[PDB]
This record gives C-alpha cells, structure tokens and sequence, in this order.
C-alpha cells in the first residue's frame, strides 16, 4: 500500500554551513589548475553577461580580463571547499580566498 | 487570520555581480517580487518580513550560464482560513455563472464558490455584497495563483493560552475604534487546552465577522442597495 | 568530410541530433570521449557538448516528494501530482535522454524519486 | 591504483560486475551502465535501493554532470569584495 | 531540385553539382518518378 | 576494448579528494594518490648517489671534515640512515618479487641536482671563501626545510602554526627529504651562499607544490587508461611467448580475481635456505 | 512562481504500486481511438495531456511546445488485475514463502534474524516449504509451479488437484500479508508484495513513444481491456468461461511483451547493449557544432596548431557576447556578414529573446550591450581535436586554430610531431574537431585541455612528442661531424636560411663573414641557447651491433650538450626522438615548461 510518497521523507533536512576557522584549514593554499580554471571561467562568463571590471588595462575579451583579475588578485570570487556531509545536517566547508592564495602555471 | 511563517526557498540570480552589491536589499526585493500575493505551502504570504537565514551566492554548477542561486530562509506574514470561518464580504462577477461564486476584496484574495442547493442561493445578482461562511471542506491553497480558492455558504500551557487570549483582547479594541451603530445593527441581525483553543477560535471567528461586517459597508447607502439580504436572513429566525 | 552548425534535425525520441552526415546532423562523443574529457577534468566542455549542443533540457523535481513536476512560468502552473498544495518545484539541469530513460523505467513500475541536495544556510 | 581498488574491501574484488557489486553495491546507476541494466534495475527496485549521486556514471545517467575536475570545488561570490570595491 | 507538390526535396550536399539528367521512368507500379542525376567534377584534391 | 571498458567502470569512481586521498564517494581507496600525492606528469628520474656506496666510500664523499662541529656528524649519520632505509625497503621489494632488482634511480617531483647546478652556474662568485658561520646557517636552514617538507601537502598556514603532521604525510615526503639531504649536503653546497641556498630551497618548495595532484582529478580513469594500452602490445607479443600466458588469459586471471584453480600459468620461486649452500648448481638441482 | 536551482543528490528505486500510478498519471485512458481528424482524441492513448509529438499543439497539462515538455504519465485501469512483469520471480518467491489462506508466513522467520535483509527472502524461498501446514489457520501449503509455456502463470497444486493462481487471488493473498512479515523477511515497506499486482497500469508519456511502434501494443492492450467485463471477481476455483481465460491470458501476455519482450522492441529492450538507451544516449551523445575531416601533415604548423579549412571556419561559429569592451572589435565581424571573412551569421537580441539571420538584418546595424553574436572561427581560436578511439588522455586536446584561407584545402592539417598525442598517421585517418563557443568552455579549453598539458605522458611520465622520421634523420644529418663531401659546414647564407622557418627570433650572424663556414653543431647550439639544458648520452647512431664494421667517428658517438651549446655527438632518436625519456625536449619541459618544449 501507499504510493511510495506518504511515508517518503524525500525532503532532505536543510543543512547548516559550518565554515572552518582560518587557522584550522588543512587544504592547499595554492589554486589547483581545476580551481583556477573554474574561477577564470566563472568570472569571464559573468563579465560576458555584465561587463563590469576592476582592471586598469582594458581588454577586448572577457577571458583576458578574468585571467588578469586572477593574476592581479582582484577576482571577486571565493573558492569554498566542502569536506563532509554529516548525518546531523551540517555541511562542513572552508572558504578560501583566490586573492590570497597562490596561482598555478596556467601558461 | 494572519500569522507570520518561515519559508525556505531557493532563488536564482541572473547577474550575481550586481546582486551582491546590496545582497540583503536585493534578496528582500526579489522575495517581494516572487512571493507576495501568491499561495505557498498551505499559506498565502501577505507580506515579506526580513530574511532569517540566507546562503552564500553559489554559481550554478551544472550549467554554463554563469548564474547563481543562493538559498533563502525567510519569515513572512500569511493569511490562512480554517474550518467554518466567517468572512464578511463576497462580490459576485458573472451572472452566466449560475453555479454562483464571486471574488473577495478583503485582505485575503480568495475565489469563493457557493453551492446552488440551499434556499438562499440562486437569488443574488451581480455586483451585490453578501457575507459568506466557509464550509467544512477546507480551503485550497494552490500555489502560483494570484488568489486562493475556497468554498463557502451564506451564514445563518496556561501561558500558551495567554497568547491566544492576547489576540482577542486587541481584536476587541478594533471593534470599539470604529463606528458602533453599524455594529449594533449587525449584532441585532445575527442575535482543557483543546476545548479552550476551539472556544477561542469560535470567539475570534464571530468577533472578526462583526468587525469585518462593519468595515465592509463603508457608507450607509449600500445597506439599502443590498436590502434583499436583510429579509433573506430575517425570514430565517 | 563533414561540418555541422548548431541547428539541424533532432531525434524525435531522445532530442539528440541525428546520426552522421547523411541525416544532415550529428557526429558523436561516445563513451571514450566522455572518459577522456572527464580524465582531463573538463566538465565545462562536457556540459557544453552534451547539454548545450545536444539534448539539453531543464527538468523539474518537486523536492517535496521527488517526482517530476509540472512547471511553466509563461502560462503559470506551479503544481505537483503527489502533494499539489505543498509543491516546492526545483529547477534541475538535465538531458532529455535522461528523462526519457527515467520514463522508460517508471513505465516498468519502478518508481524513481530524486532526493535533491538539501539547502545550506550560513549561521545567522 | 589498480591494486588498491581491488583490495580496498579486505578481499580481492574483481573488475567484473561481481567486483563492482562488492565494492559499490548501492551505486545502482553505475552497475546499470556497466552491464545488464534490466537485472540490476529489478534488484534495485525490489531492494528499494537508494543510490547516492557520486562518481562519473551515476550523475551522467541522471542527466547532470559529474562533480569532478573543474567543478569539484564550488564557487561563491565575495559579497564583501563587491560591496567594498565594485560600487 | 525535382520540385514536388509541399513535398519537394532540396540538394543537401555542400559540394555544388552540375545536372545532366531529366527522365520520368515507369517504375514497377507503373507510376512516374523523378530520377535526376547530378555530376561532380573531381580533380585530385588535397587529402584524396 | 572489452578489457578497457570493464576496467574503466571498475575504477571510474576513484576521485582525488581534498586530502589528496583517492576515495569512492566517501570510502577511502588510497591514503595518498600515488602514495606520494604527485601527478604522473610531474616526475623526473634522478639517481640517488648514496645507495651503492660502501661505508668508507660514503664517508669519503659525503662526510664533511672542514668543521669539527657534531652537527656534521649528525648530518652524515642521517645520510647513512637514509641509505640504509632505502636499501632495506628495496631489498625487501626485491625479495617478494621474481626479478625486480634494486635500482638507485627513482622518479621524484624535483631534480635537486639540476637546481643546484643552475644556481651554481648563475652564481657570480667562484670558490667561496671559507666561512663557518654561513655553512652552519646553511645546514640549519636545509634541516629546517626538510623538517617542514611534509607541509607542502597541507599549506603555509599549518606550517606557520606548526600543527602536527599526520604520519602518512611524513612518510610521503621521505624520498624527497632523502634526495634533498643527498644533494644539498654541506660537502656539495660549499660554493653556494646563504642567499643562493635560500633561493634553491624556495625553488624546491615551489616545484614540489606544482607537482602535487589536483583536488577532484579523476585518477581512476587515468589508471584505467594507462594500463589498458600496454595490454594491446602485451598480447601482440604472445607470438613470441609460448605456462599458458598467451592472449589476455593472464590479464583475465589478474583482473577477474580468478581463484587458484582457474590459473593456467601459475609459478613459484622458492629460495634455497642457508645462503652459503645455494651457490652451487648440484645441490639446487637435487 | 520561480523554480530555484537544485541538484540531485540520490536516486531511490521503488516498486510503483497502483496508488503510485493513480496519483502520478495526469488522466485516465478510456477510449481506444487514437486520432479524431488530425488531432489526438481526448481520453485516447495519444491524448495531448500526456505530451506532444507535434509542433502544432501544446501539452495542455504543462503548456509547452514539445521541446520544453517532458511528457506526463497516463493511467489505464485494468478490468482485471495484472502481475508486474518485471517482478514475476519476486511474486513466485513471495507465494511459496507465505500461506495462501491467512496472510501469515509459514516459514520459520526467527531463523533469519541473523541474515542481511537482501538475503532473507531469497533464502526463505529456497527452502522446501511444500506440503507444510500453517500455524494459525492449519491450512496446508500447496506447492507452486511455473508453466512451461508462459512466464506469468502460476499453478497451485494441492496434492494433485491443479488450479490456476489468478492475479486477483494473488492480489488478495498479498493484501493479506502483514507489514511485520515483510520487514522480518528482509524487504522494505515500499517493497510490500501488494504492490506486485496492478489493477491500473501506467500508460507511458507519449514523449518516449513518439511518431505515428510500441503504441500498437498499447492500443491492443486498451482494446483487450475493454473486452473484459468491469467486475471480473475471480475467486479461486471459479473456473471462469474459457473465452475469458484466453482474453485474460492475451492481456497478460500483451503487458509482458510491452515491458520485457525479447529481454516489437519493448520498453526493456531499449536499455541494454551498445545501441541501447544507456550506452548510446546516456553514456554518449551526438552533438552540434562539430566537424570531421581527414587529417594531413603540415610541417609549417606549430605543434599546438591545427589547420582549419576556411569552409569549416564559416560553418562552425563562436558565440561572442556584446559588451562595452568588445563593441569595436565585434563591429568588423558584424559588417562582413556571410559575404566576407571573418564574418558572422546570427544575432541573439536579449530584449527580444530572438535569433536573427545576418542576411535579414540589413536595417538593424545596432548591437545592444548584452547581445550575442555568432562570429566565424578566426585564426588563434582554440579548438578540440580528437581521433577515435580515445584510448589515451591525450586523445582529446586543444589546438590553436590556423585558418587555411585556401578554398581548395579541406583536410585538417596538423604538425607531424603532434600525431603522438592521438596515435595518428596520415594514411587516411579522420579526426573530429569542434570549436568551443561558450565563454566557460573556451576558458577551460585554453587553460586546462591545451596540448602543452599532454606533452608529458600521464601513462609513462615520459614525453610523448619529439622528432619523427624526417626530423630525426634530418637532425642526424645536421649534427653529424662528416658529410661524404667533407666536414659538415655551411656558409653564412645557408646557416641563416636554416632559421628562416623556425618562426622564433633569428640569431645574430653579424659575427660571421659570408665566407665563414658555420659548423653543423654551431647552428643547433644557436637555437638551443634560448633554452639551455645539459644532456650527455650515447646516440642511437652508436650501436655495438654495427660497431665491428664501419668506422665510427669519435665525435659522433657521444652526444653532449652543456648549457644549450651542443659540444659533440649527433642528434638522433635517443636525443630528439619521440617518446624518449630524458631527451632534450624532456629536459626543456622540466626546466622551462612544456610550452617551450
Ligand atoms: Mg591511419
Ligand atoms: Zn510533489
Ligand atoms: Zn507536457
Ligand atoms: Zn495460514
């Protein structure tokens, strides 16, 4: 009996974001090439949809502007890294800063 | 009835750069744009109170749109209708609607329908105002609709209960503030914890009914305009 | 030799482009190409090729029961057939082949419910 | 990596469908993608199996895109930075 | 080519062709059909 | 194709997590990716000088005698200890293998000898005048760098806070520590000044950081691809081979976890006891 | 309202009961007629409420124009119940376990408390269990046998007397099962055997059966359902009239062949095998904006460059979103249209949310900020370059586009040394190439999938690229000590000409008079000075097999490079060859990065 829904606790309990203190993070302080590439791609798409920038040197493509923002440490994004899914509905992340963190080769 | 309620929802942000400049104001504006005047999760959400919890503005992972979502957990004041509640005014729209229904101009947008099986039915006309009592079949708070849907008919632990008795005390002040000759005329026309709760609910229903009856009929000429209902109830003594 | 633009005949069933140059649309990124792109950790070229340049669609899952929902923002319909009143429709990016697959399985009376990632709120 | 995958359960598990059942029993979608989707689908239905979405095949068969590579780490917007600088 | 009424067919290929054929043959079902032949002038291109 | 697809679906779920462990969903497959946490594209083969040297040869070459401080006795004892550990581990590895011989060439992220050579070539000064203070300072900073080497696997913050390092992280950087000790020995950095030595150390740290595996890298597919191709050439070599190892039969036995009965080319290699009685062929034959 | 973004975290497979269908289906199928006129019949199996297979009409249910509508399930209430075709074995295993007269289990359940849930029911069913007696109603247990002519028929024999187990009887028996028996037998609540019998099957959404083949079986099923009387109350031993027996058997076989025929192609036949739904539509896909052609060599292309024929560069397009910074650069693209190169044929105006062809925009002349323009692929753009089968990690890489504006060239041109990435040759091989048009994919392609990343093999940690064939032997001839005519020297003009096609910054020959004989190794050292390395190995030229014969020049049998100055020896496969670990290109990669390599 029952249509697989009435007893179905399908709605997962909402999670609370716990941010690990800045002195407790144990992940690399250097952007992995995946993370740097994702940051550049997100920033460049957002410049395509919006167009605003903090650069002084004006470029003719959002890719170049986002790449320089990552290189010149003005990209307005925060890489958050998540390490847990606790049964207590408590997602454990540590929010890193791409401006403070090192930058891989990418070239 | 009105009561604040917490709602959890996920927004979508088509320009996260502009969104985060004034994050809280943008969240309030978007929640007002999306959630006011519409039913949600067995509620109506009359007004948006400030948010309680909100998420960081993530970026949509699964699509290359570059947008973000952000989860929002906010409180909002809603309007709910219980069983056999008393709303004092309905306004009919169409005469080719022989099933007899109408629209409500009160601060609880509800499409009200009245069955055509009772004696006091099929006699009304378009543009007249008639009090209607909700039936026992509850209220359909379907979502995405600018007004709720309902059915109705023409009317014929100690400190926990302190909050309930607190509401009725302020409602009495609402009755005294407004003009009392209309209230007197209308009252002449209509003349442990669980039982306390239901008794208090009935008291609330009747007192809110008389107050809304006083409010609904701003000027006295409509009373003669809608005089065909006075006899309709008076014959039912 | 063959070269195709972003438009062409699409499969009636899956919504994917047709097969080869003869059907005026197609060319395939099979299993191996997806393995290679994942090994490179592409996941933005995989998104683009597999969704934007293929059978891309936006599913809706009620999030209150996990069953697919009925949503349309132009003609307003925010409803579910399992909890109607308590619907919490969520926009889920997906592919039309995946939805067709889920419908094939559901038609075999094995019900599919998607849990959906729970909402995360930073502390007050 | 090959050896650590097979020996991760304390027993030598093969790369065949039996080994995939032994290592990832709850990943119904992955085993469906590997071989014999109807049989493993029947088994998942009768077992009421819940398949958490991870890896490559499980989100691919669901139409999503796997959380590996470029999209392993989530990206959020720095409200403080935009507020202080962009306007 | 062979406009038929709309159920006409197009060319389709990206290489232009010169037409030398117009016939209306009587098929097995005695009905008339199109059967137009196109000619392509092929030099030894790079990649042949 | 058959073998590769089976292997791919076996391994595809193995993804490097934020700890550089290889994990399925959340269950571990590996404590560290290659047990060193290094990308396969960032490896260079360099010889370890001290491995084959006799004890007196080691003392002749690597023992520093220009200063009577016991710090250099400690440094040379550390070199000898590292050489002995390498010999022991790889002699054991040779022991439980058929014909895997010990070699002193190993793949490491940073070629310390090349970096030392480059800095020495670019050095303005030639033979540096003797200076005990600078030599002791250089030794101290090399030792501190080697002590802080496992912190390339965590970050600079836990390096500043000097928080404890997990044991496996210390073990992962043991080979790089050994190479750095061998190549930055005081007998080899006499002409390298303190500024040039600090430059060498930061360059080594940077190249180590750039050699680590990425978070989220789909390493399982990498392993499946890397092992699938050699099978193609392996069976194409069956027509040189005859103990039925022809075809994918042996790879089938390995990958399908076939039991002992299912084996067709089973072998044992048993060592004769009493290592002074196994040098003769007659006793071995009997 | 607004549907906020969400991601799927888990999938739960459950058996769908009759309530599942009844509450999930959008309507009920009552009439067997497919089409009235040229439109679907309301209440028919093609009813538009279940989806749309035509651009003419919308879904009614969701009001979407086909591509935006995923289909919605339909419900057909069977006049007589049917067994679930997928779970016939599960029904059989449940029947033999449980008593058919009271709903209580007759197998000793306490003996299975120590077993995992998946194993309990199958182990209990594996027992003998025949001829047993119930402990609460004393009814003896008939033995269950499967018919040898069909899969869904159960014969219950009580010591010899044979009676067919009908779906109604089976449904009642399962409705007699208590939840405690299901739980104690290693089955979840949602796997109650009551769900294994269907009174209302689900008519699948027409979106998965488009085009008017498996709809034939659906229509046949509805027609044969209409033939059954609406109140076929079959008790055990009823002995219903034989016509009803064949009609019910036909309905059951029709449903079974609708689900698992040959497992017409049924639903389940669509899934397995390579051409199935999974291995073809899910694990792979067909894509747009992709081109395929025959590869060919081009010695004048950089290793990270591909020769894209111009005819293709106008077919494939790159989406450039107009903003304030790129207005002036994008204007020449817009003006050219399809008439010139570089041009563009598309415009996506956001305010109108519409796409316009460039030959219909003679009066627009204006691109707003936020407009999307689809311009042609110009030289310098990144493009993915793939040869199938994609065995290696380097089988897909990104090359900078070099557009060959010769209209007579249609082959993909690559440097010969770039073949080691794809294991390709030019004997007729074809490689797919697609240009990323989105900003995200372009960024990723240039930063992550560029072929400079795959210069060092992931498989073997050595370099994949190098000199092959004519470059290896050419390097040997260039660096060998003695030509047959004498010493290997060249005048100033020819040493100058060696550097013509390198495309780097040419060295300085002002120190050399026109009559100065530049050595063979001096010119190599001139190039290697830009990336000085140290290398010392025996060349492949010096082999001990050849050594007893031939005179080996002493200056050729030891290649030795000191700080990028080639001192002695020759360059051959060991030094410059492809795949050579420790070669000069490997060292250049190690010290200066793979791009300089
Ligand atoms: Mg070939
Ligand atoms: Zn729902
Ligand atoms: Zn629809
Ligand atoms: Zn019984």
């Amino acid at each position: 009996e029952s249509p697989s829904i009435c007893e179905g606790f399908v709605q997962a309990s909402s999670q609370t974001l716990v941010i690990i203190p800045d002195n407790e993070r144990i992940t690399s302080n250097v952007l992995t090439t995946f993370e740097a590439t994702r940051l550049v791609a997100v920033r460049a798409q957002q410049l395509a949809i919006n167009g605003s920038t903090m650069l002084k040197k004006k470029y003719s493509s959002p890719i170049d502007i986002a790449k320089q923002e990552l290189f010149n440490r003005k990209i307005p994004l925060l890489v958050m890294r998540c390490i847990k899914v606790t049964p207590e509905g408590q997602k454990i992340v540590e929010i890193w800063n791409p401006r403070e963190m090192g930058i891989p080769l990418l070239d | 009835m009105i009561d604040q309620k917490i709602f959890e929802t996920t927004l979508n942000i088509d320009d996260p750069t502009n969104f985060c400049t004034n994050v809280e104001a943008h969240l309030l504006k978007e929640l007002e744009n999306i959630y006011v005047g519409k039913c949600f999760k067995n509620s109506f959400i009359l007004n948006i109170t400030g948010v309680i919890q909100r998420s960081p503005c993530f970026i949509m992972r699964t699509n290359n749109s570059g947008r973000g979502y952000m989860h929002v957990r906010f409180s909002a004041v809603v309007s709910y209708l219980n069983a056999f509640d008393l709303i004092a005014a309905v306004k009919i729209i169409k005469n080719d609607s022989n099933i007899i229904l109408g629209e409500s101009l009160l601060t609880e947008p509800v499409t009200i329908v009245i069955p055509s099986s009772e004696s006091q039915n099929n006699v009304a006309e378009v543009g007249q105002i008639v009090p209607v009592q909700l039936a026992n079949s509850s209220v359909y708070y379907i979502p995405g609709r600018q007004q709720a849907s309902a059915t109705g008919s023409i009317f014929i632990q100690a400190l926990n209960l302190t909050k309930l008795v607190n509401i009725i005390e302020m409602l009495l002040e609402s009755r005294s503030k407004k003009d009392f000759k209309q209230i007197c005329f209308f009252e002449k026309l209509y003349y442990a914890e669980v039982m306390f709760v239901t008794l208090l609910k009935e008291i609330i229903n009747y007192l809110q009914f008389i107050n809304d009856l006083c409010d609904t009929f701003n000027n006295e000429q409509l009373i003669k305009r809608h005089e065909n209902i006075w006899m309709l109830i008076e014959q039912r003594k | 030799r063959y070269a195709v633009a972003s438009y062409g005949p699409t499969d009636a069933l899956t919504g994917q482009p047709l097969d080869g140059k003869r059907s005026h649309g197609g060319l395939r990124l099979g299993e191996m190409e997806h393995w290679v792109l994942t090994a490179q950790g592409a996941m933005q070229t995989i998104i683009e090729k597999s969704h934007d340049d293929s059978d891309g669609c936006i599913s809706y899952i009620c999030r209150n029961c996990g069953e697919p929902a009925i949503y349309n923002a132009s003609h307003p319909i925010y409803k579910c057939m399992n909890c109607d009143v308590q619907a919490d429709i969520g926009m889920v990016d997906s592919r039309r082949s995946s939805i067709v697959f889920q419908h094939e399985m559901r038609a075999a009376n094995v019900n599919i419910t998607s849990v959906l990632s729970p909402r995360v709120f930073q502390p007050a | 990596m090959y050896a650590d995958l097979m020996t991760r359960t304390g027993q030598v598990t093969s790369l065949e469908k039996a080994g995939l059942n032994a290592r990832e029993p709850s990943n119904v979608l992955l085993r469906m993608a590997l071989s014999s989707p109807v049989q493993v689908l029947t088994d998942a239905a009768v077992d009421s199996a819940v398949n958490p979405i991870y890896g490559i095949a499980a989100p691919t068969l669901m139409g999503s895109v796997p959380r590996i590579g470029t999209m392993y780490s989530d990206i959020i917007m720095d409200e403080k930075y935009i507020t202080e600088n962009y306007k | 080519i062979i406009g038929k009424v709309d159920r006409s067919v197009m060319y389709g290929f990206d290489e232009p062709a010169v037409v030398d054929a117009v016939m209306r043959p009587h098929g097995p079902n005695d009905e008339i059909f199109g059967l137009m032949r196109l000619r392509y002038e092929r030099n030894l291109n790079i990649g042949d | 194709g058959y073998a590769n697809r089976k292997a791919i679906f076996g391994l595809q779920s193995c993804i490097v997590d934020y700890y550089r462990r290889v994990s399925i969903d959340t269950r571990l497959v590996q404590q560290l990716y290659g047990e060193d946490g290094l990308d396969a594209r960032q490896l260079e083969t360099v010889r370890f000088e001290t491995i084959m040297l006799s004890d007196q040869e080691l003392e002749d070459k690597f023992k520093y005698t220009g200063i009577q401080s016991p710090l250099f006795e400690e440094e040379f004892s550390r070199l000898k200890k590292d050489r002995d550990k390498y010999r022991q581990i790889f002699l054991n590895v040779e022991n439980f293998n058929f014909s895997q011989l010990l070699t002193d060439v190993r793949q490491v992220p940073v070629n310390v000898a090349s970096i030392v050579k480059n800095i020495l070539l670019s050095s303005t000064s030639g033979v540096l005048p003797f200076d005990e203070k600078s030599i002791l300072q250089k030794y101290a900073m090399v030792k501190t760098f080697c002590k802080n080497l496992p912190y390339v696997f965590i970050n600079n913050i836990q390096e500043r806070l000097q928080t404890p390092i997990p044991v496996y992280l210390k073990r992962a950087a043991s080979l790089m520590r050994m190479l750095i000790r061998i190549e930055l020995a005081t007998v080899k950095t006499l002409n390298i000044t303190c500024e040039q030595m600090s430059a060498i150390l930061d360059l080594i740290r940077l190249q180590y950081t750039q050699s680590l595996i990425n978070y989220g890298e789909a390493v399982g597919i990498l392993a499946a691809q890397s092992v699938s191709e050699p099978l193609t050439q392996y069976m194409l070599d069956s027509h040189h081979r005859s103990t039925n190892k022809s075809g994918i039969v042996r790879p089938q036995e390995i990958f399908s976890a076939k039991p002992v009965e299912a084996e067709q080319s089973s072998e044992m290699l048993l060592r004769l006891k009493n290592p002074e009685v196994e040098t003769n062929k007659t006793y071995a034959q009997e | 309202m607004e549907a906020g973004y969400a991601e799927i975290a888990a999938v739960q497979f459950n058996i769908a009961g009759d309530n599942d269908h009844k509450r999930q289906g959008v309507m009920e199928v009552t009439i067997s007629n497919l089409f009235e006129g040229t439109l679907p019949a309301e209440g028919g199996i093609y009813d538009a409420r279940m989806g749309t297979t035509d651009h003419h009409y919308k879904c009614i249910t969701c009001s979407h124009q086909r591509k935006q509508c995923m289909g919605h399930p339909g419900i057909l209430q069977m006049h007589a119940p049917v067994l679930q075709p997928l779970f016939i074995a599960e029904i059989r295993r449940w029947l033999r376990v449980i008593c058919l007269n009271c709903g209580a289990p007759i197998v000793d359940l306490k003996r299975y408390e120590h077993l995992i849930r998946p194993k309990r029911l199958i182990e209990a069913a594996s027992s003998q269990t025949e001829g047993k007696q119930c402990y609460v109603c004393k009814a003896v247990h008939p033995k269950i046998v499967k018919d040898s002519e069909d899969y869904f028929t159960f014969w219950a024999d009580q010591q010899g007397k044979i009676d067919k187990l009908y779906p109604q009887i089976i449904r009642e028996i399962f409705s007699r099962v208590t939840y405690d028996t299901v739980v104690k037998l290693g089955r979840s609540k949602n796997s109650h055997p009551e769900k294994l019998v269907l009174k209302a099957i689900q008519i699948p959404p027409i979106s998965i059966r488009p085009g008017i083949d498996i709809n034939n079986v659906i229509q046949y099923l509805v027609r044969k359902n209409l033939l059954i009387p609406k109140d076929l109350q079959i008790v055990r031993g009823q002995k219903i009239p034989l016509n009803i027996d064949r009609n019910l058997q036909t309905i059951q076989q029709l449903y079974y062949n609708f689900l698992l025929d040959s497992v017409a192609p049924s639903i389940m036949r669509r899934l397995p095998r390579k051409e199935g739904r999974i291995r073809k539509s899910l694990l792979g896909s067909q894509v747009w904006s992709i081109s395929r052609s025959t590869i060919c060599g081009n010695s004048d292309l950089h290793l990270d460059e591909v020769g894209y024929p111009i005819s293709f560069a106008r077919t494939l397009q790159v989406a450039e979103t107009v903003q304030h910074y790129n207005i002036n650069r994008l204007m020449p693209y817009f003006l050219n249209g399809k008439r010139q190169y570089p041009g563009c044929s598309r415009v996506y105006k956001q305010i109108t949310q519409s796409v316009h062809d460039i030959e219909g925009l003679k009066q627009d002349f204006r691109l707003e900020v936020g407009d999307i323009l689809y311009r042609d692929v110009v030289t310098g753009d990144v493009a993915f370059f793939n040869r199938q089968p994609s065995l290696e990690r380097s089988s897909i890489g990104v090359h900078r586009i070099v557009v060959l504006e010769n209209p007579k060239i249609s082959t993909f041109q690559m440097n010969v040394s770039a073949c080691a990435w794809y294991n390709a040759d030019f004997d007729g091989d074809q490689m797919n190439l697609w240009v990323p048009w989105s900003v995200m994919s372009r960024v990723e392609a240039e930063l992550l999938c560029s072929v400079r990343n795959w210069f060092i093999s992931t498989k073997s940690s050595g370099p994949v690229n190098g000199q092959v064939q004519d470059s290896t032997v050419g390097s040997f001839l260039l660096t060998r000590t003695n030509t047959p005519m004498g010493k290997n020297v060249m005048n100033k003009l020819h040493a100058m000409g060696l550097f013509q096609t390198t495309q780097t910054d040419p060295p300085c020959f002002a120190n050399y008079s026109p009559t100065d004989l530049l050595d063979g190794k001096s010119v190599v050292s001139m190039l290697l000075r830009q990336t000085p390395i140290n290398y010392q190995r025996a060349p492949t030229w010096y082999s001990e097999v050849y050594a007893p014969y031939m005179h080996y020049n002493k200056q050729d049998i030891s290649t030795q490079i000191r700080n990028g100055e080639l001192i002695e020896g020759v360059l051959d496969k060991k030094a410059v060859g492809a795949g050579s670990s420790g070669g000069i290109y490997h060292l250049i990669s190690r010290r200066y990065g793979p791009q300089q390599a």
